[PDB]
RNA sequence: UAAUCUUAU
RNA sequence: AAGUAAUUAAUAUUAGUAAAACAAUAAGUUAUAAAUAAAUAGAAUAAUAUAUAUAUAUAAAAAAAUAUAUAUUU
RNA sequence: AAGUAACUUAAGGAUAAGAAAUCAACAGAGAUAUUAUGAGUAUUGGUGAGAGAAAAUAAUAAAGGUCUAAUAAGUAUUAUGUGAAAAAAAUGUAAGAAAAUAGGAUAACAAAUUCUAAGACUAAAUACUAUUAAUAAGUAUAGUAAGUACCGUAAGGGAA
């Protein structure tokens, strides 16, 4: 097979922003939660952006009679709503799937496994939703593997002292501001 | 935020690192000379015939 | 297909009692894929086992075997 | 000699640079991690146990071999025994005629 | 009937 | 304000070239053999069709058609 | 007619293609692209209208090969409904492999041969715009105003 309707897609190349450079005119309010999906978000069978369609877009072709009188028809995939169990998330995740995709999931032995397969083909035939799910699972796995220590209290201890010092000079100091200051330190 | 690397990807990376760590095959001056001499001999033989 | 339905199985390990489906905790069974995805796999109730070495739980399986032996005796 | 070597075609020169003749590369398929792994053969990766495709894909390998033949630098290239390709006079001589040719 | 599945809170 | 342009093919006339031409690195096109659905067949074994060539046919002929031979090749 | 107009979406200075599971044929060649030739030829078609390659040979063209992948399965294939007039690759539904001891390619088969899918990157030759420069058996109705006056509720039209 091929992933033509996926890998044809192109997204505007964001310029790498240096810390000292000037701002863009429209900077967003809330930050980027998820990683950027290489292949954007489908602009044709937008039905499939909400689910795990397995790179199965709608076809259009011809109904043909005994007289060979051609008439345009479309061929939809066998989509199905299906709440499937994630071991990593410890909850079942309900989404639209192609019956094919459900079969693949069953073969691979789980939904998390399906999401996390490292092949490029899989990545292509994950949606934007599928990509987000993958990210959620992978991040959770990483957390499970590696808890922070294998600092917050120190910051909390120092904060009031820092505030007092600021006041003695003359200025007031908030927590949030303190946190912002001492993130990289 | 960058997506984390899955187990297979990590293993591949480790393998690549191990490969890099080994001594790299590089074409020595001596090897080039040996080749060049052989080429010359071949040319001489061609000229003769 | 009907043939497919008959012959398609999925090797799982149950991690929970399942009285309706006749599957006792720790048992390693070749179940129907539909059954696995719908009933067994939910709430960490069972687990898919592709690689028998890495995936499978050993102690649970041993316990199941012991239970089966006890049943046979009785 | 050095000047003559330099005068060799580009692809051949590049090959010699990146797989030099000091290393006696294997005739048979090997581990991908090995130093003597033949770039023309499909070597097996030891962990996954999957045959990697040859480092030089078959066309490129053939071109390299033809270049070597032209300039008489065959034996410095690693062996093409277990790659099924023969070339020119050796191919002509060693081949069996088709069943259709011998037995119509 | 923990297949689907409607509704309500 | 209205038979024109581009890409082809054919015929004429002229000019160059000529059993060659075009183009010139090659490659190709056209003619240099007629044919026959097509195949591996192909034009005087003593000269004008009463010779020979191919197609039907066939032991080879004859018989239709078309084609080919009468110092210098068309 | 024609995947053309039209409508939608998205990306870049270009993009697309690109380093062979390509062709071929017992010889062999070696990414892609554009053009010529092959060739209106093979092929094809209510065997009508009509449509029509490739190999190979040259032009153009750039450093033009090169690791990025722990080597690729719900994929190869298959069945089926579709599917660039030739020439296939794709795609819905569903079945479904194998490890180079392999696999793709040819109704089929037997030989032989070739190549490595289900992972990648890639200048230049190109489209377009704008500019400068040069040439015009082009323009004074293609010579500067004007999208103005004006018509229309509007899109739109459109002078001298």
């Amino acid at each position: 097979r091929q992933w033509r309707l996926i890998e044809t897609r192109k997204i505007a190349k964001q310029p790498n922003y240096q810390v000292g450079d000037a701002k863009p005119l429209h900077m967003p309010k809330e930050r980027k939660k998820f990683p950027d999906y290489k292949y954007g978000e489908s602009n044709i069978f937008k039905q499939s952006n909400k689910g795990l369609y397995g790179g199965s877009f709608v076809q259009f072709g011809n109904n043909i009679s005994e007289s060979k009188a051609k008439t345009r028809k479309k061929w939809l995939p066998n989509v199905v709503k299906k709440g499937l169990w994630s071991e990593t998330l410890n909850r079942k995740i309900s989404i639209k799937m192609t019956a094919k995709v459900l079969k693949t999931i069953s073969k691979e032995g789980g939904i998390d496994n399906y999401l996390t397969k490292e092949k490029s083909a899989r990545i292509k035939e994950l949606g934007p939703t599928g990509w987000k799910l993958r990210y959620r699972v992978l991040k959770r796995k990483d957390e499970i593997e590696n808890p922070p220590h294998k600092r917050r209290r120190l910051m909390s201890f120092l904060y009031p002292l820092e505030k007092l010092e600021y006041r003695s000079v003359g200025k007031d100091l908030n927590y949030k501001k303190f946190v912002e200051l001492f993130a990289d330190v | 935020p960058e997506m984390p690397l899955t187990e297979v990807r990590k293993s591949h990376l480790a393998e690549k690192k191990e490969l890099a760590e080994r001594e790299v095959p590089k074409l020595t001056e001596e090897d080039m000379e040996a080749i060049g001499a052989r080429v010359f001999e071949f040319l001489e033989k061609q000229k003769r015939e | 297909s009907a043939l497919t339905k008959r012959t398609h199985r999925v090797k799982v390990q149950v991690l929970k009692d399942f009285p309706r489906f006749q599957l006792y905790k720790g048992q390693v069974a070749n179940v129907k894929p539909s059954l696995m995805r719908n009933y067994l796999h939910n709430f960490n109730g069972a687990k898919y086992i592709l690689s028998e070495e890495h995936d499978i739980n050993t102690e649970l399986l041993k316990q199941y075997q012991t239970l089966e032996a006890k049943l046979e005796e009785d | 000699y050095k000047q003559y070597f330099d005068s060799l075609p580009l692809k051949l020169k590049s090959f010699f640079q990146r797989y030099p003749p000091s290393i006696k590369y294997s005739p048979v398929s090997t581990s991908t991690k090995a130093i003597n792994a033949n770039p023309f053969l499909p070597n097996k990766h030891p962990v996954t146990q999957r045959f990697h495709d040859p480092k030089y894909s078959l066309r490129r390998m053939s071109d390299v071999y033809k270049l070597a033949l032209r300039y008489g630098v065959e034996e410095f290239l690693p062996p093409i025994e277990n790659t099924k390709k023969l070339f020119f006079e050796e191919k002509y001589n060693k081949k069996t005629l088709m069943k259709g040719v011998l037995l119509p």
